[PDB]
């Protein structure tokens, strides 16, 4: 399925390639989520099926929690520095 | 870039080859490209429901994989607990 | 501010024992020898004569004890053999 | 149990301060204690290896189940006894081991997350559980943030496992697309026939296994364990790792698999060597890790795996806590702490152990003795019955391979009692402080287990033909 | 045994060894610290790309040449094939101890994988698992994982050959005097 | 029992502070008793005899009374009966070598040198594959330890050597075992000969025994570990690694090898012939060129090893009775040459190099002879039980292949040239310069080396005495027509 085929691979380069910020890789995970729900959802249309629309809605509540625990991994990280590299990890 | 551009082309083509069935792997990436058709919609009048999308998650969600929703609600405990975890500093 | 206990109290390890006097009279120079001819596998290399030596007794004489055990086997029977009889099976 | 647990552990912690932590972890240590031996009894259940789908067909329980959630449970009685007890009662120790208000619950959280991974029957509760568990141990693993290494690992855990989530999501979506199914069972050896499911079923199962680190996706993961503190890293090294083996030995979804099969030579192969030149105790360890999960990777190959894998499971867990409970023992006889949280470093400072505390060394040599595989050692019946299961199924170049590893391993096992049995200029005459009761008597009991467990084997073998056939 | 067609098959080879160390190139310039250019990826390569071609080469090549010629398939082909490859790895060093040690190392190490079986997972099939085994039954012949009482001396005279103590009648009945 | 002898040991641990007075009535009380079992010991029968089960599912800490048999087995016909007897005879020899000069932390030392002996002894009772494995390995950890705290300056890297070699090896036998055991679902040794694999299988199981074989023995061209870690051993650790240890390679040959393989055997014997004479050849010439005492007696054990391996592999009585004759004379007179070099010379100058001695006959006449006595013991003069060893291991090796018995023939000068050569200089000669006058043989030593000097000269008198507990072995393993 295209566009999510092609949200994920891109989205993941960038990941992969990334050497300019930390707030990237957050960005390219969250893009990276979104793409594989979109080929689910899509799947879920043409077969008529719940099942996909069911695990795209946990997705979207697990990546919810996702983001927030990643953004305090990163201010607890921030704390002890008092900045982020274009390294900082 | 050299990276880049592999990465690009092996991905992308395995991406769409994972969903064919064909044993030839040619085949299989020429399948991806394959949909040259129309789906025909029909009727029918066996649903009297005004039954959506949401109605349906709600259903199957609360009853069929309750288990499903408790653990969540586990989850989201955590999205709280964690956070106060390592951002605040006790005492 | 990471320190051990200061309750541990230290001594120095002593094995004991009652120091003999010195029977020997210790030689640097065969000492130096000993220690050369002992660890001689850490200097080793491959030259043409330990090469040689090598092919000789790892490789050509295993080959020829292998064909000499190898074509021998079963050829002799020996036990009460008389005159004009074949003390060979093959 | 563990949910109740859960729940009022969040609000006792809640109305509770800070000097009464360890207090409450010695609370739900007796608590878990309690569970393990008034619940044993519900191994009746599986008599003829009877299984049971639960939870609308969510979950799945069986004997492999039944026993992997008791070790699961048993591993977190000793860690969580750890926490609540003081190895000495100076102040040097309160510095170096207080449990954080929250840590308790953390454990628990990820537990949970674990066994329900282990009991996984549908793609969702898998996929569910996989990420409870992966965002425990990044909290885990970030709660010492007073630590400039540890904040830094649990960052870098965050970003690979969430990559690896990723990877895993995507097959189990790969996997809907081509069958509109979630679970495994409806998959049939006429449907396997059928379809070529193997680059979908591999991707989940490189996913899931990327995830404990296997090569050549190590370095990052035994990162992060050098970085972390101790007693945490006793912890993320072991528990992650039995619950993602645990449910890819019972779905078997990679038999016969040459990409595995690749992947467990170079795992074996870089575990082995690449632990040769460390000199810190945590990286040797990992490296230990690494390899054990190599040979764990073999069983994934071949079918009726349950006997070996659990065997092998549960000695090497055992194993794994009696090494890190030794080196934390060590800790009051070394001259030099290197920081609060990783008070020991380096192999070189438990030279001369052996004068300060001589069964202390004993017990590290029979544990080093146990990972080499010497009998009558339970290493070395774990490592037999592998070579069975691989050896009966033809993989007879991997069993080579195999033994190599397990030569070239020995070498930096065999360097922790190297330098603990060697001579020190000052030793310990007295000490008025001796170390906690409770944790010697912990640690003693898994050096006996290891010792003569083997006394077991054949009574052992009677029971598992009767809940396993 | 029906020949393998050298030259195609090594072709091929060449081709797969060329890709493989193109990929190789990029990942090493991607990973590596320091100025890096699309350019110097091949110039600092490491002539990675050269080990991936030549070892490719290589083996495939003496492989199927002495399958070939020995017309026969068994791990003392891979034996030769690891021979070669190990040639080709060795020359890298520039010393004759060290190109020699490579040469009957990865000649020994193949030759070990090629008698295995040459794979790295199993043969279900021949496995123990997927075969006769135990006792055999009446007065079948016996198979490779198959185990009897006692053996025809026939086969044991065939097997080992005549001579030492191996013979085609007991001697106690063979010197009875009638 | 066990609980009032616990307490006995507890409390003279308690008075006296050293275990060893203990460990040495312990061990003289094992020697009584498996004399009584010998008495006990019907010869007329090739069945094992004195049988017992341990670890069975019904009973994992007693002895074995059911019907299923999952246990370990144990016990012994008259083939094991020998090894366990030379076993005991030299265990309190082993204990009594090292009476006065182990001083730090000697109650370790002497607890694990008797507790290697226990394993070995137990090793010679094992019944199955596994049980005889298990005792197999479990010698390695104590000797490392043994040598790494209690040897000599090099210590280190020999208790790896130790270690590492033997596991390598070892491993290699445990692949085979695993084969016999999914194959056969049986791993005893009581009908072993029973089942006959294709001949395929045997050679492949085969090769792993062997390789085991081949390091443990050792042969050519895998033998380097042992000058070393006989060279750091401390005595103990040397008398028993010479004496008994080298002798479980021999055994594990009739025991765990020909009966089940037997026609692989018969395939391969030719190349354990190339292999056998390659270090009988090789390790004594390259005897001729070592410059340390204890190096020259540790390359002698390998060449008379050599020849016992040529004799029990010949397919013949002669041979078997002489490989087993070989190694009892070889464990008589082989830990009395270590006594001497490393027990006596040693304790008194602390030194091993050639070069320092010269001519000790002057000050210690007692000790020359000893060594002249010893010497032409291990050389195998006539009326020592090395000569019976040898010339039937020859008789034996001859008849199965003329030429390569007829070659190996030529030990006998080979091993009177490397032993002659170091006497010589030892005992001929002005006193040496460099060393001071030391006491001659003490008391204990001389009791050591008596009962040794004995032992071998009562058996090669009338070797024919040991016969009562081998004529069934020399029957049971060879396969003719
Ligand atoms: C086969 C045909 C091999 C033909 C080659 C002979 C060979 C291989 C021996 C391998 C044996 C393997 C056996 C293992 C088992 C095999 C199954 C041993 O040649 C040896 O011959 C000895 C005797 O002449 C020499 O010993 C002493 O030497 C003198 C010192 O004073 C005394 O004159 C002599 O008296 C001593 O004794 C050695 O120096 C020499 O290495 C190599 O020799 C030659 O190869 C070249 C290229 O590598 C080597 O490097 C070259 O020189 C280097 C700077 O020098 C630089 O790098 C470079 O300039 C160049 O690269 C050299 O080594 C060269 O010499
Ligand atoms: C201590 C040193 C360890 C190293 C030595 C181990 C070497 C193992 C080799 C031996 C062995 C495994 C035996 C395992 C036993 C236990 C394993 C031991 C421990 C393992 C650590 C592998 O045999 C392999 O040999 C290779 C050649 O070298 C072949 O290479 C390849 O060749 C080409 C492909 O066609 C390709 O071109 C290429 O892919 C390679 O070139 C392989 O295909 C072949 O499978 C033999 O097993 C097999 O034997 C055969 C007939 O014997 C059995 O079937 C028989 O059928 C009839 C006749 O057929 C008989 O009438 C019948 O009676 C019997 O039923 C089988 O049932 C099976 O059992
Ligand atoms: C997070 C980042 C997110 C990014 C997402 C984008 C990625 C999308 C797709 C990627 C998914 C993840 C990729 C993972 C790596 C893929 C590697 C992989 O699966 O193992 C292979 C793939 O077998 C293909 O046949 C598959 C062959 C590969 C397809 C061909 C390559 C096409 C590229 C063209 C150039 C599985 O065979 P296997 O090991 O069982 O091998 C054998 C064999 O298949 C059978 O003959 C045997 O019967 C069987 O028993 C077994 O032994
Ligand atoms: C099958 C495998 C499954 C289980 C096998 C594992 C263990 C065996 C089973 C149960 C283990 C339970 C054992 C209870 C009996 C053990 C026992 O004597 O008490 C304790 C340890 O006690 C645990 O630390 C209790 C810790 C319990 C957790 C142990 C789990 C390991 C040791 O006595 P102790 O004389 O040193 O204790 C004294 C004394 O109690 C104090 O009053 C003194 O002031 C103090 O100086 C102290 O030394
Ligand atoms: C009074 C309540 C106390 C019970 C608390 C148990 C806590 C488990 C904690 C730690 C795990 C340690 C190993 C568990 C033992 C396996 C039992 C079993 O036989 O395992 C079998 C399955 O064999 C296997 O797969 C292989 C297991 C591999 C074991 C490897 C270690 C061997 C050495 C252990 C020596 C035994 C020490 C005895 C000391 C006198 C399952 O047996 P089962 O599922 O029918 O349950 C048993 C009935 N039960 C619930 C009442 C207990
Ligand atoms: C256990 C059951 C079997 C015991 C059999 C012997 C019982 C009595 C042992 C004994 O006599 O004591 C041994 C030794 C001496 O006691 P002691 O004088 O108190 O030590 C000096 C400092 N206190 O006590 C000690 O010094 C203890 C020092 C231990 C030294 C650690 C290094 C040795 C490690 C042994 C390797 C074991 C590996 C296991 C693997 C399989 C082995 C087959
Ligand atoms: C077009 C179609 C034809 C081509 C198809 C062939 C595909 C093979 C391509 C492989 C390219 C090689 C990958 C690579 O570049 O590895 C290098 C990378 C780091 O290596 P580098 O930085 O260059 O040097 C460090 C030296 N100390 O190292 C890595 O991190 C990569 C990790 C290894 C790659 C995974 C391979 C798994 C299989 C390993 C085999 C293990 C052996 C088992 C037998
Ligand atoms: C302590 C450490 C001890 C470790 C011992 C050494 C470990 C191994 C070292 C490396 C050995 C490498 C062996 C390479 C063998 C080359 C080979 O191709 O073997 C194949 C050969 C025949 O195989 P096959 O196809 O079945 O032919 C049947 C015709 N009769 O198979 C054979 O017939 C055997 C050929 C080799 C003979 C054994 C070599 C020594 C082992
Ligand atoms: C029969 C041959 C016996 C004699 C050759 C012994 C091997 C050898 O030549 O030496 C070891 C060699 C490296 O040492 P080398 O450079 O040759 O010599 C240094 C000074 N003479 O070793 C090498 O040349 C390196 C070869 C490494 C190949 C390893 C093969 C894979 C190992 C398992 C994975
Ligand atoms: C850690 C290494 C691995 C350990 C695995 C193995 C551990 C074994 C532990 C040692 C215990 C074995 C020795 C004790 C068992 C023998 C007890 C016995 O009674 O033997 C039974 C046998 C028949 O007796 P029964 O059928 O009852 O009839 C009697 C009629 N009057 O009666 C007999 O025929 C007498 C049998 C004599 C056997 C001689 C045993 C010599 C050695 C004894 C102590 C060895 C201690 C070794 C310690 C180091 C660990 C190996
Ligand atoms: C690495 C190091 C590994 C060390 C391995 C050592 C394992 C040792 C396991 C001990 C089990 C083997 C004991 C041999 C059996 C000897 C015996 O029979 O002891 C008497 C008693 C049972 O006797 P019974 O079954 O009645 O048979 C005799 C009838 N005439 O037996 C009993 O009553 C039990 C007494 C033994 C208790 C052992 C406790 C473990 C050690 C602490």
């Amino acid at each position: 399925m295209f566009i999510g085929t092609i949200i994920l691979v891109l989205s993941f380069l960038g990941f992969v390639f990334n050497r300019r910020n930390i707030i990237l890789a957050f960005i390219c995970l969250e893009t990276m989520l979104l793409g594989i729900n979109l080929i689910l959802l899509r799947n879920s249309v043409l077969f008529d099926d719940i099942s996909g629309s069911l695990f795209a809605i946990v997705i979207i509540i697990l990546a919810g929690v996702e983001s927030a625990i990643g953004l305090s991994l990163l201010v607890s990280y921030y704390r002890l520095r008092g900045v982020i590299n274009s390294y900082g990890i | 870039l050299p990276l880049v551009l592999i990465s690009l082309i092996v991905l992308t083509i395995s991406g769409l080859m994972i969903y064919s069935n064909d044993s030839i792997l040619i085949n299989k990436l020429l399948e991806a490209f394959g949909n040259d058709y129309n789906t025909i919609i029909t009727q029918d009048w066996f649903n009297i429901e005004n039954t959506t999308l949401l109605t349906t998650i709600g259903n199957v969600l609360l009853t069929n994989n309750a288990f499903i929703l408790l653990v969540l609600a586990i989850v989201l405990l955590l999205g709280i607990i964690g956070p106060i975890s390592i951002t605040m500093k006790h005492k | 501010e990471l320190k051990p206990s200061s309750a541990i109290q230290r001594g120095p390890l002593n094995k004991g024992g009652w120091d003999a006097p010195h029977a020997l009279h210790n030689d640097g120079a065969i000492d130096r020898y000993a220690h050369w001819r002992t660890f001689y596998q850490e200097r080793f290399k491959y030259t043409r004569a330990t090469g040689k030596s090598t092919l000789i007794f790892l490789v050509a004489f295993p080959a020829l004890i292998g064909y000499v055990a190898y074509q021998s086997e079963g050829l002799f029977e020996f036990a009460g053999k008389r005159r004009g009889e074949s003390v060979t099976t093959r | 149990m563990l949910i109740l647990a859960i729940i009022s552990l969040i609000t006792f912690v809640s109305m509770s301060k800070l000097s009464d932590n360890r207090a409450i972890i010695r609370l739900i240590n007796i608590y878990l204690i309690l569970v393990l031996v008034l619940d044993s009894f519900l191994y009746l259940l599986f008599l003829n290896n009877q299984t049971y789908t639960v939870m609308g067909e969510l979950l799945i329980f069986n004997s492999f189940t039944f026993y992997i959630d008791m070790l699961i449970y048993f591993i977190m009685i000793v860690i969580s006894s750890l926490y609540g007890y003081n190895l000495y009662n100076n102040n040097l120790y309160k510095t170096l081991f207080e449990p954080k208000k929250e840590l308790i619950i953390l454990f628990l959280i990820n537990i949970l997350g674990a066994l329900l991974i282990v009991h996984s029957n549908d793609f969702i509760t898998l996929f569910v559980a996989i990420e409870l568990q992966s965002y425990s141990i990044y909290l885990i693993t970030a709660i010492y943030n007073s630590s400039y290494k540890a904040s830094k690992a649990s960052m870098l855990y965050f970003f690979m496992g969430g990559i690896l989530s990723i990877l895993i999501a995507y097959s189990i979506n790969t996997y809907y697309s081509v069958l509109n199914s979630y679970t495994l069972h409806s998959l049939d050896s006429l449907i396997i026939n059928t379809l070529d499911l193997n680059l979908i079923l591999i991707a989940l199962s490189l996913g899931l296994l990327f995830k404990i680190g296997i090569a050549p996706l190590h370095k990052w993961l035994i990162s992060i364990y050098e970085n972390t503190p101790i007693l945490i890293t006793i912890y993320i090294s072991l528990i992650p790792k039995i619950s993602i083996l645990s449910y890819l030995v019972l779905s078997n979804i990679s038999i016969n698999s040459l990409v595995i099969s690749i992947l467990a030579i170079l795992t074996l192969l870089v575990g082995s060597v690449g632990g040769l030149l460390q000199i810190k105790i945590k990286r040797l360890l990992a490296f230990s890790g690494l390899t054990n999960a190599g040979y764990m990777m073999l069983l994934l190959l071949l079918n009726n795996n349950e006997f070996s894998y659990l065997y092998y499971i549960t000695q090497y867990s055992i194993s794994h806590l009696a090494i890190f409970m030794i080196i934390i023992f060590s800790i009051y006889y070394i001259n030099y702490i290197n920081n609060q949280y990783n008070p020991i470093i380096y192999v070189n400072q438990l030279k001369g152990l052996i004068h300060d505390n001589a069964y202390l060394v004993l017990s590290m040599a029979i544990v080093v003795f146990s990972f080499i595989g010497i009998p009558p050692l339970l290493g070395f019946f774990g490592k037999l019955n592998i070579l069975m299961s691989i050896l009966n199924n033809g993989y007879y170049f991997i069993s080579i391979v195999l033994i190599v590893a397990s030569l070239i391993s020995a070498l930096y096992y065999l360097y922790l009692l190297n330098v603990s049995i060697q001579d020190k200029n000052n030793i310990l005459i007295n000490s008025n402080e001796t170390v906690s009761s409770v944790l010697s008597y912990i640690l003693s009991s898994l050096i006996i287990l290891i010792t003569f467990g083997f006394i077991y084997n054949s009574l052992i073998i009677d029971i598992f033909n009767v809940y396993f056939n | 045994f029906h020949p393998y067609n050298t030259l195609g098959l090594a072709t091929q080879s060449a081709m797969v060894g060329l890709g493989a160390g193109v990929v190789a190139a990029a990942a090493r310039n991607s990973l590596a610290t320091g100025p890096r250019n699309i350019l110097t990826t091949f110039s600092k390569s490491g002539g990675v790309v050269t080990i991936f071609t030549g070892a490719s080469i290589a083996y495939v090549f003496t492989y199927c040449s002495a399958a070939n010629l020995r017309e026969r398939k068994d791990g003392w082909n891979h034996m030769w094939a690891g021979a070669a490859t190990g040639a080709v790895l060795g020359a890298r060093t520039k010393l004759v101890p060290a190109f020699i040690g490579w040469t009957v190392l990865c000649g020994a190490a193949c030759g070990l994988f090629g008698w295995t079986g040459a794979r790295f997972n199993a043969d279900r099939k021949a496995s123990l698992e997927q075969s006769p085994k135990g006792f055999v039954q009446e007065d079948a012949h016996q198979t490779f994982w198959e185990v009897v009482h006692r053996r025809p001396l026939s086969l044991t005279v065939e097997q080992l050959g005549e001579g030492r103590g191996i013979n085609a009648v007991p001697i106690a009945t063979a010197t009875e005097a009638p | 029992i066990l609980l009032s002898s616990l307490y006995l040991f507890n409390r003279i641990l308690a008075w006296q502070g050293n275990v060893k007075h203990f460990y040495l009535f312990a061990s003289n009380l094992l020697l009584l008793f498996i004399v009584v079992l010998y008495i006990n010991f019907n010869t007329f029968s090739n069945s094992f005899q004195f049988n017992f089960e341990l670890f069975n599912s019904l009973n994992p800490f007693g002895l074995s009374n059911s019907d299923i048999s999952n246990g370990l087995l144990f016990g012994i016909d008259g083939l094991s009966l020998t090894f366990i007897l030379l076993t005991v005879l030299l265990i309190p020899l082993t204990l009594l070598g090292n009476w006065y000069n182990i001083n730090f932390n000697s109650n370790l030392y002497y607890t694990l040198v008797l507790a290697i002996g226990l394993v070995i002894l137990l090793n010679f009772w094992a019944l199955d594959y596994i049980s005889f494995y298990i005792l197999f390995e479990a010698t390695l950890p104590l000797l490392f330890i043994l040598i790494h705290i209690y040897g000599s300056s090099d210590s280190e890297r020999a208790s790896f050597y130790v270690l590492m070699f033997t596991l390598s090896g070892s491993l290699f036998m445990l692949l085979s075992i695993v084969v016999i055991s999914i194959v056969l679902n049986t791993t005893n040794f009581i009908n072993h000969n029973l089942f006959v694999l294709s001949l395929d299988l045997q050679t492949i199981i085969w090769l792993g025994l062997f390789i085991a074989i081949m390091v443990k023995t050792p042969l050519f061209p895998i033998h380097v570990w042992l000058p070393v870690v006989h060279s750091e051993s401390p005595l103990a650790g040397s008398m028993i690694l010479a004496g008994l240890i080298l002798k479980l390679a021999l055994y594990a040959i009739l025991r765990l090898l020909l009966p089940l393989l037997c026609e692989a055997q018969i395939l391969y014997t030719p190349m354990i012939y190339i292999i056998s004479l390659l270090t009988i050849i090789l390790t004594s010439l390259a005897t001729l060129r070592q410059i340390d005492l204890k190096v020259i007696i540790a390359y002698s054990s390998i060449s008379h090893m050599g020849i016992a391996i040529l004799g029990v592999c010949s397919n013949t009585s002669l041979g078997i009775y002489g490989s087993i004759v070989l190694g009892v004379a070889h464990g008589f007179v082989s830990p009395a040459l270590f006594l001497i070099v490393g027990g006596i010379l040693y304790d008194r100058y602390h030194i091993r190099i050639v070069n320092y001695y010269k001519g000790l006959t002057t000050y210690m006449p007692q000790l020359a002879t000893y060594i002249i006595i010893l010497s032409f013991a291990n050389i195998g003069t006539p009326l020592t039980g090395n000569f019976t060893g040898e010339f039937l291991s020859l008789q034996g090796g001859f008849i199965r292949n003329p030429i390569i018995g007829g070659i190996s023939c030529i030990s006998v000068l080979l091993a009177a040239i490397y032993q002659l050569k170091l006497t010589n200089k030892l005992t001929g000669g002005i006193s040496s310069i460099y060393m001071h006058r030391t006491n001659d043989v003490t008391i204990r030593e001389k009791f050591i080396m008596n009962i040794l000097i004995i032992s071998t000269l009562i058996i090669g008198i009338c070797p024919q005495i040991m016969y009562n507990l081998l004529y069934w072995t020399v029957n049971n393993y060879i396969y003719i027509i």
